[PDB]
């Protein structure tokens, strides 16, 4: 039974997650690489 | 030649992000080579990092 939520009206730098934030063991993207998600805008985004 | 946390050695390789990544240290898209990595966990401890 696993949630699911919408995000929207915000702006999203990943550099916040960088202090007191524990780090990542498993950080793997698919159709997008990581050193291009701080200059591109997404019409819609979903967290699960 | 240097030492990092395990979760951080994933970054040493070719187009990654992450601090030791984007501001310590970086590698070349064309990189040519050979990375090695083992754990030091008895001879290296203190804060001295
Ligand atoms: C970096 O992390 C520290 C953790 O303490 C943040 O410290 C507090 O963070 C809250 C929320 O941002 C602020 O309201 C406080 O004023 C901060 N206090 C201190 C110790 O400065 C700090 O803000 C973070 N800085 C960032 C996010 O760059």
């Amino acid at each position: 039974a696993w949630g699911r939520m919408r995000i929207s009206d915000c702006v999203a730098d990943y550099s916040v997650l960088y202090n007191s934030t524990s780090s990542f063991s498993t950080f793997k993207c698919y159709g997008v690489s990581p050193t291009k998600l701080n200059d591109l805008c997404f019409s819609s985004v979903y967290a699960d | 030649y240097f030492v990092v946390k395990g979760d951080d050695v994933r970054q040493i390789a070719p187009a990654q992000t992450g601090v030791i990544a984007d501001y310590n240290y970086k590698l070349p898209d064309d990189f040519t080579g050979c990375v090695l990595a083992w754990n030091t966990k008895s001879i290296d401890k203190g804060q001295g990092f």
